[PDB]
């Protein structure tokens, strides 16, 4: 009998990938908020 | 959104001074601040004879 688990290396690598995305999510949201504040202000204001 | 107003409410004159005829340009340049909009103005012959 071959005893097994369900944690083959692929899901571990995918978990580390998810952790990396979680690490990056905050600065990207900061820069996006900045860009959209600027674009809403000057680069695309109301017509009048 | 829609803005409606009548013209008779601005044909008010006294002493040969038409008060409402600049009230109208004031409401016009206020319409110009709430885009996009439809501005209704009925019975314009009251100020267009």
């Amino acid at each position: 009998v071959v005893v097994d688990t369900g944690v083959t290396e692929d899901d571990r690598l995918r978990a580390s990938l998810l952790v990396q995305m979680l690490r990056y999510t905050v600065p990207f949201m900061v820069i996006s908020g900045l860009f959209w504040m600027i674009h809403t202000w000057i680069l695309d204001p109301l017509p009048n | 959104k829609i803005i409606t107003d009548n013209a008779q409410r601005y044909a008010l004159v006294n002493r040969g001074f038409a008060i409402g005829i600049k009230l109208l340009r004031e409401v016009f340049d206020a319409i110009a601040l709430n885009t996009p909009c439809i501005f209704l103005l009925e019975d314009i012959h009251a100020i267009g004879e």
